[PDB]
């Protein structure tokens, strides 16, 4: 848990740099 | 899946490690 602006731009980069874009949630179907 | 989001429950990095580790 951080203090800071966490709102999309970095959970995306940072979840993408975890996962090696290995089956994981969030592709925007719209 | 899971949730969290943006900064709407507990805005974790660990939790985000979730996804794939």
């Amino acid at each position: 848990f951080v203090n800071q602006h966490l709102c999309g731009s970095h959970l995306v980069e940072a979840l993408y740099l975890v996962c090696g874009e290995r089956g994981f949630f969030y592709t925007p179907k719209t | 899946g899971i949730v969290e989001q943006c900064c709407t429950s507990i805005c974790s990095l660990y939790q985000l490690e979730n996804y794939c580790n």
